[PDB]
């Protein structure tokens, strides 16, 4: 049936169509003068910021291809996806890091790619979400191995800090941060309709 | 005839990349390489677009 | 005695890691635990290196 | 010789971890020590 997808990617030009363990943005539609208004400009400044997000993937991808086709190894959590799949109805999900029982070890693991599907859709308001994903290409470096992979994954982690220093600009930062008080609101407003419906 | 004595040609700022310090691997393989034959040397051509003063910064 | 002053004390960059995201989330519970009791001085200890120039 | 202090060289300039390797690692065996060479390349 659907995806056994455990991140949380969902915006508006698709990747809905999902179902995971921890928080999700599911996100088509789920007084009343301001609900109605609200409305109007949640449709106006969503489909502009939409656009801002598909402009913000093309200038993502003229990286994107060399870092996923340079490695691959990362591109796959070392814990296979089978061991998840029998939690969604040995691992045991905690607020949202996966716990296993043999050593003890905390993973918050992607598959190298998790970004480029997410804008995909497109929820990355700021730069600092790519600045979150590429984090967590660090953790995904520090929770599991040796020295050598962690120090090699930290390699290409700042080969993609030193890309988001670029993407970082202080002219796209001012309007990501206009629109990131835009995307405050719109999420609150966002809870607050999916607990009301 | 007996040990063939080995060159290692290496420029400056080739070696000076892009990423963030993969310019350490870069040397990282010469270095390698250099346990490969016993006799083997490294030559650095241009060793200051390597490591020039510090200035101000 | 009835009111409580209370004092959060922070360090030289204690809330400044090297990543981004942390310091701001650090720095948003601290000031939304100075908005829940009231009465409260927050100290940053070595602020020239918490702020430097 | 019933203790034994434990070397521990360390160079000058990621390193958080490295730092958190070497500072933990000192604090399982208490006799031990904390050697850093060329500080400038880890505080300008």
């Amino acid at each position: 049936g659907p995806t056994r997808r455990l991140f949380p990617t969902g915006g508006p030009f698709g990747g809905n169509d999902v179902t995971t363990i921890f928080g999700k943005n599911t996100n088509f539609y789920n007084p009343l003068s301001e609900k109605v208004v609200l409305r109007r400009k949640l449709k106006s400044f969503q489909h502009q910021d939409m656009r801002l997000k598909n402009v913000l993937k093309i200038k993502l991808s003229g990286l994107m291809d060399l870092f996923k086709n340079r490695y691959k190894r990362f591109r796959k959590p070392p814990i296979d996806d089978a061991f998840l799949v029998h939690l969604f109805e040995a691992y045991i999900k905690d607020e949202n890091m996966i716990l296993e029982v043999s050593t003890g070890r905390k993973f918050f693991n992607m598959d190298l790619d998790i970004v480029e599907e997410r804008l995909w859709n497109g929820y990355y308001s700021e730069p600092k979400q790519f600045l979150k994903d590429i984090e967590l290409i660090y953790r995904d470096a520090n929770t599991i191995g040796d020295r050598e992979r962690v120090i090699k994954a930290s390699e290409m982690f700042a080969n993609a800090q030193m890309g988001i220093e670029e993407i970082s600009t202080p002219d796209f930062i001012q309007e990501c941060k206009a629109t990131r008080q835009r995307d405050l609101e719109r999420q609150e407003l966002f809870l607050e309709d999916e607990e009301k419906r | 005839d007996e040990r063939k004595i080995t060159f290692f040609m290496r420029k400056g700022a080739d070696i000076l990349s892009k990423w963030v310090g993969e310019a350490e691997r870069q040397l990282r393989l010469l270095f390698e390489e250099a346990k490969k034959h016993q006799p083997s040397i490294i030559f650095f051509d241009e060793i200051d677009g390597l490591a020039p003063v510090r200035s101000s910064k």
